[PDB]
Formats: structure tokens, C-alpha cells, sequence
């Protein structure tokens, strides 16, 4: 098993489709394994989607 | 020459290898290997 | 002659409807507004400079008015949204219950005048003024 | 949706050798350069050198990298344990000269 | 959460020393695979002559597609006809720009068809250039051969002028030897 | 055309190579040794010679200045204008 | 390279259309339909003198015409307009045959050069050993 503190992560499908700028670093980071699904950012994203 | 990169001109880029079909050959490695 | 591509003599273009080359004020007859609030009269002389506040339209009342009721004096309130809220029988019949659909807030139990008299009878003398 | 073909899979893999971050990823895994299977596969992939196979090569620096990697394969020796000796310094070479090689081929691009 | 890069093809597992040593005796005797040594033979070229790679379609002998085949309008189609058509297309583009400026100067609400005409005139210009591109490529190959011939003949000239300088300098030493004799 | 010629000629595009993937011609070695004999012989003609050093053997890329039963010293020059080594 | 310059010129000349539209949309002013109507402007609009405005319009149009001139001349000087691919191949084979022929011409030229090389070799070696025996 590879621990989370020791890997570099990127989603070049996401880079080709959306492209990364300053305005989408947080939901780019939301696809990373670093992101916690139980976070306030994701739950308020669901609130604003609702 | 400041907005174009060497990513898919000299070599296949990472996204090229992902959306490419060697990547799904890895998933379907069992069907490609079959011997009668 | 030599034909050139997509240069078609039978294809014709018209002006915009309305045409912004003309004075659309004069086209739709907004001349009365334009000459009623024009900064200068249309003979070369300067017109009277209208005042920033509504003193001219509140000067025709006999009252205690010496200042301007604004947002910042603390005497007014923001009634814009409450101001903006919204809700056989012939046409005539339908229209008197349209006129009578709001009168229900005028009588008791909404506006009991006996209770109004009882609360207004508790008023004592004088008002504390700074 | 057809299944992959051997020609297309081998074409994509041989062309991925131009991506020398990818061969760095391949040759930083201990089970790949030690295995003689990869040696024999890279010797087998020399059919992309010759036409009509070479016509379909879109990124010919992959062919360059293939010949460069097969330069070590005749100096490779496989033992009874399966360790392909002489291959311990190849990852050293790849990680040392990767940025230099891709810089040179970018200069050839320009 | 997987690896960044795809692994090598599973075909790698077939390339062992035993398989390589049984390969030449097999050679003495989209495929129909009959044994494990069929993967040690290079695969044939595609029968359809189209192959898929990196999420795209490729052809073994590619050809320039047409405007009708790609869903656009080709106005008009030994290249002098194409060169005069290119001149006509340039003049039509300039006239279409002038007409676009006129339409914008009187009513900018029918600009859509004029922008569409400039769009199709430009793709026709670019497609005519792409049709002329193999001819210019073959001219470039001819230029490569001619420049190689020029370098070859320059080497001929410099070698022969060195040789003739040797001949006339030997004639000079012969003449001064006759003078000093 | 450049990349097409490289790939269809060598099977590879022409990139700098630092590892194995030169060779000095022996006929060129023989020719250079003959013209090096010619170079030492074209050099010694312009120089005066000592009387006991008149025995010189002219072969093998160099000159053998010998004094019999005493010594034999062998020297080479690189060109016309450089002194002997 | 010539078709490359042609494609560059077309892209730049369409960009000249775009830039001309940009300037004429952003840097215009206000004019009188009649003299009676008031004239005014703001700080958010680039007010320019009309005479140099017309001068810049004229020089933009001259740039468009001049770019059209370079494109037309470049089309006229495109490499190869009357020969077809059959004449191209009939040039290709004679060019390779002349390349082989001039390489053979180089072979005999170098043969003559090596003849001169060993001739002057024999001359200078005879000269040096003769004068060395004379000086000895």
C-alpha cells in the first residue's frame, strides 16, 4: 500500500476537459484522494447544488 | 510558440496514454491473451 | 463581368428597425420628456437648474417639514420589498369581489376600534423633547 | 465496440517509448528490468523499425528510444534465479539523462 | 486511485527464453491464434487499413477529406486552375469583408450570413492550400535533390580547381627550372 | 523530409547518442603513416645534419637518427612548421 | 515554407480584419445628427480627434490592402503551378540518375586527384632524398 503523504496526483482528463486555473483548484482537488468526502466544502457544495 | 506545448507532438502525453487503448488493453488483458 | 463568391446582386440589405441614425426620441415622440427635462432651452440659453432633492414637490404642504426624509436620518425604513410583494359571476360581479377581496383587513378582529380607543385613552400629558 | 488488436496495442506501447517519463516509470519498477520478458519484448518490437510498420509511427523518437534501450539488451545476461544482470545501472542512466534527452528532442522539435 | 501510467501489454508474458528457442522451428513450419508462439510473430497490417491509437482514428494511407464529406460547402474544386481559384477566393474574401462592413454600418442584425460566408470562403482557401500541399511537398523533395546536386557539383568544381592549381603551379616550377637551367 | 529520410534510412531519427545502440580506418592509418614518413623527410631536408648523425633510417611514422654501436633515437614531427618531438 | 508563409499571411490578414473591427468599435466618437441636439460624452469612452481617427482608418485600410498584395504576390510565386505529378516524377527519376552520375564523376575526379597526389609524392620524395644525399 502507498501512503497518501508520498504520492503525486493529477487528473489530466480533468485538465483536458475543464482546465486548471485559480478558480477551480478546490474542485480539482476534490477529485484527489487527499480530499475528504466528509468535508464542509463538499457538503456546502451539495447545499448550493440543492 | 508560447501557447503550444510539446505534449502530443514529440511523444504521446499522459492523457493520450489514458484515453488510448493500451490502457483498456490492460483492463481487457484476459480477453487479449486467450489461447484455444 | 467576373463572378465573385457570395457577392450576390439580388441580395439586398435594409436599415435597422428602428434606425439608430435618426433621433429615436423624435421617432417615438419622447420630445415632450426631452424638452421638459432638457438642461438647456432649445434657443441657445441655459434653463433653470433643478434641485437635487424633492423640496419643490413637498413645498406645497402646510406641515412641520423643514428637513429631508432620507435613508440615513433614521426616520424612514426600507419598504421596497413589502411594497413589491404580490398575491355564474360575470365580469362586473368578478370585479366587485376584486374590489372587496382586500377589505377583510379593515374591520374587527383585525382593527378593533374599541381596543384602539382603550389603548389611546391611556395616553398622558406632554412629550419629552430634547 | 471491438476488442483491441495486437497491432494497435503494440503500436501504442512502442510509441509510448517517446514519452520518457513513461519509460522512467517503467524502468523504476524492479520487476520490469529484472524480467527477461521485457528484454525479449523490446527486442521483438524491432519490427517497427522496418516498413510498412514504420509508416504508422507517428512519434519516431519512440523508435530512437527503442533502439537506445535495446542497446543494453545484448549486454544483458539472465541467470538461473531470473535476475537480468547488467541492468542495475540502466535506471540510473534513465533517471540521470531523462530531462537531457527530452530537452534535446524538444530542441529537435524547434 | 490507481497508477498514472498504463502497464506494458500482457503480451510481455509470452516472451520467454523457451518461447524464443521454439520460435524458429515454428517459423520453419486480427489473427487466428493457434498457439502461444503466434504472439512472437509481428502482427499484420490492419485489414480495414484503419487503426485506433490514443483515442483517435488513423489510416495506413491517409487522404485529404472533402468539404462535402465533412459537412461543409466546397465552392469549386495542372494546378493552375487551383491557383486562379485561390486568387478568386482571396478577392471574394476581400469583397465579403467589405460587404460585412457595409452590413455592420447600416444594420448589424443580418451579420450572421456574412460571417458564415467569410467562414466558408476561409475554409475553402485553407482546403485549397491543403490540396496544394502534396504538390509543394514534392517540390520540396525536388529542391532537396537539386541542392544535393548543387553541393555535389560544387565539390566537383573545387576539387578540379585544386587539381588545376596543382597543374599550373607545376607548370610554374617547370618554367622557372627551364629559366634556371 | 528530414525526419522521413532519417526514419526510412536508419530506422531512427537522428538524435544525439551518448550510450551504445567509433572506428578509425586502418587504410587511413597506413596512408597517414606514409605521409608522416614524407613529413619527417620533408622536414629534415631543410635542416643541416651533423656529420656523425648522417645515418638516419626513414620508416614507420618517424626518423631513426642512429650512431652505430652508440645509440638510436627516434623522432616525429606533426607538420612542417612545428619542431620535432 | 512558401505555403507556410501563405497560411501565416491569411491568418494575420483575417486578424487584421478582427483588429480593424476592434478599433472601429472601441475608438469611435459622437457626432451631430442635427445642430440643435445636445452633445456630451463620459470618461468611459475613448474620445478621439476625428481627423486622426480618419487617418488611422485610412492606414488600417492600407495595411489590409498591402497584406492582400503580399498574399497575391505569394500565390503568384507559389513553387510549381503548371507541372503535374507525372512531370514531377519524370523530374524525380532524372534527378536521382544525375545524382548517381555526378557521384561517379566525383569518383573519377578523385581518381585523378589521387594520381596527382602520388605523382607529387614521388616528386618531392625524390627531391628530398636526392638533395639529402648531395648534402651528406
Amino acid at each position: 500500500v502507498t501512503p497518501l503523504d508520498e504520492l503525486q496526483w493529477k487528473s489530466p482528463e480533468w485538465i483536458q476537459v475543464f482546465g486548471l486555473r485559480t478558480e477551480n483548484v478546490l474542485d480539482y482537488f476534490a477529485e484527489s484522494p487527499f480530499f475528504d468526502k466528509t468535508s464542509n466544502n463538499q457538503v456546502i457544495k451539495m447545499q448550493r447544488q440543492f | 510558440k508560447g501557447a503550444v506545448g510539446p505534449n502530443n507532438f514529440i511523444w504521446p502525453a499522459e492523457d493520450a496514454l489514458r484515453r488510448g487503448m493500451l490502457a483498456m488493453a490492460s483492463l481487457h488483458s484476459k480477453e487479449l491473451t486467450r489461447i484455444p | 463581368p467576373s463572378y465573385y463568391y457570395y457577392v450576390d446582386p439580388e441580395t439586398t440589405y435594409t436599415y435597422q428597425q428602428p434606425n439608430p441614425l435618426q433621433d429615436l426620441i423624435s421617432v417615438y415622440g419622447l420630445d415632450d420628456i426631452s424638452r421638459q427635462v432638457a438642461r438647456t432651452n432649445l434657443d441657445g440659453t441655459k434653463a433653470v437648474k433643478l434641485r437635487k432633492s424633492y423640496k419643490n414637490q413637498i413645498a406645497d404642504l402646510s406641515g412641520k417639514f423643514s428637513t429631508i426624509p432620507t435613508r440615513e436620518n433614521g426616520k424612514g425604513g426600507q419598504i421596497a420589498h413589502i411594497l413589491f410583494q404580490n398575491n355564474n359571476m360575470s365580469e362586473q360581479q368578478w370585479r366587485e369581489q376584486l374590489r372587496n377581496r382586500d377589505i377583510a383587513l379593515f374591520q374587527p378582529p383585525n382593527f378593533d376600534w374599541d381596543l384602539c380607543s382603550s389603548v389611546l385613552s391611556q395616553f398622558e400629558r406632554s412629550y419629552p423633547s430634547e | 465496440n471491438p476488442l483491441p488488436t495486437r497491432f494497435e496495442v503494440e503500436l501504442e506501447f512502442i510509441q509510448s517509448l517517446a514519452n520518457i517519463q513513461y519509460v522512467t516509470y517503467l524502468l523504476t519498477q524492479q520487476q520490469i528490468w529484472k524480467s527477461p520478458n521485457f528484454k525479449n519484448y523490446l527486442k521483438y518490437l524491432e519490427y517497427w523499425c522496418n516498413p510498412p510498420y514504420s509508416q504508422c509511427i507517428v512519434y519516431p523518437n519512440c523508435l530512437f528510444i527503442l533502439k537506445l534501450l535495446n542497446g543494453f539488451m545484448e549486454s544483458a545476461i539472465v541467470n538461473e534465479d531470473g535476475l537480468l544482470e547488467g541492468l542495475d545501472e540502466l535506471p540510473k542512466i534513465i533517471q540521470l539523462q531523462g530531462p537531457q534527452w527530452m530537452n534535446e528532442m524538444v530542441e529537435r522539435w524547434a | 486511485v490507481s497508477s498514472l501510467y498504463p502497464p506494458p501489454p500482457p503480451y510481455v508474458k509470452f516472451f520467454t527464453q523457451s518461447n524464443l528457442e521454439k520460435l524458429p522451428k515454428y517459423k520453419e513450419k486480427e489473427e487466428e491464434i493457434t498457439c502461444a508462439l503466434d504472439y512472437l510473430i509481428p502482427p499484420p497490417m490492419p485489414k480495414n487499413q484503419q487503426y485506433r491509437a490514443f483515442g483517435s482514428i488513423w489510416q495506413v494511407k491517409d487522404q485529404l477529406p472533402d468539404l462535402e464529406s465533412m459537412g461543409l460547402t466546397q465552392l469549386y474544386k495542372n494546378y493552375q486552375y487551383k491557383i486562379q481559384e485561390l486568387r478568386k477566393l482571396l478577392k471574394s474574401l476581400l469583397l465579403n469583408y467589405l460587404e460585412l462592413i457595409g452590413v455592420l454600418s447600416i444594420n448589424p442584425d443580418m451579420y450572421e450570413r456574412k460571417v458564415e460566408n467569410i467562414r466558408t470562403i476561409l475554409v475553402n482557401i485553407h482546403h485549397l492550400l491543403n490540396e496544394y500541399r502534396p504538390h509543394q511537398s514534392r517540390e520540396s523533395l525536388i529542391m532537396l535533390l537539386e541542392e544535393q546536386l548543387e553541393y555535389k557539383r560544387g565539390e566537383i568544381r573545387e576539387i578540379e580547381q585544386v587539381c588545376k592549381q596543382v597543374h599550373d603551379k607545376l607548370t610554374s616550377i617547370q618554367d622557372t627550372l627551364r629559366t634556371g637551367s | 523530409l528530414v525526419t522521413a529520410l532519417e526514419v526510412l534510412s536508419l530506422g531512427r531519427p537522428n538524435l544525439p547518442t551518448h550510450n551504445f545502440k567509433a572506428k578509425v580506418p586502418i587504410g587511413l592509418i597506413l596512408q597517414r603513416l606514409k605521409d608522416l614518413n614524407l613529413t619527417v623527410s620533408i622536414k629534415i631536408a631543410l635542416m643541416n645534419i651533423p656529420k656523425p648523425l648522417n645515418s638516419y633510417h626513414i620508416k614507420n611514422g618517424r626518423i631513426y637518427f642512429t650512431v652505430p654501436n652508440e645509440f638510436e633515437i627516434q623522432l616525429s614531427t606533426v607538420n612542417r612548421q612545428s619542431p620535432l618531438f | 515554407d512558401r505555403l507556410t508563409q501563405l497560411q501565416i499571411c491569411l491568418d494575420q490578414m483575417t486578424e487584421q480584419f478582427c483588429a480593424t473591427l476592434n478599433y472601429i468599435d472601441k475608438n469611435h466618437g459622437f457626432e451631430r445628427l442635427t445642430v440643435n441636439e445636445p452633445q456630451m460624452s463620459d470618461k468611459h469612452a475613448t474620445v478621439v480627434p476625428p481627423e486622426e481617427f480618419s487617418n488611422t482608418i485610412d492606414e488600417l485600410s492600407t495595411d489590409i490592402i498591402l497584406k492582400t498584395r503580399q498574399i497575391n504576390k505569394l500565390i503568384d510565386s507559389l513553387p510549381g503551378v503548371d507541372v503535374s505529378a507525372e512531370e514531377q516524377l519524370r523530374k524525380i527519376d532524372m534527378l536521382q540518375k544525375k545524382l548517381v552520375e555526378v557521384e561517379d564523376e566525383k569518383i573519377e575526379a578523385i581518381k585523378k586527384k589521387e594520381k596527382l597526389l602520388r605523382h607529387v609524392d614521388s616528386l618531392i620524395e625524390d627531391f628530398v632524398d636526392g638533395i639529402a644525399n648531395s648534402k651528406k
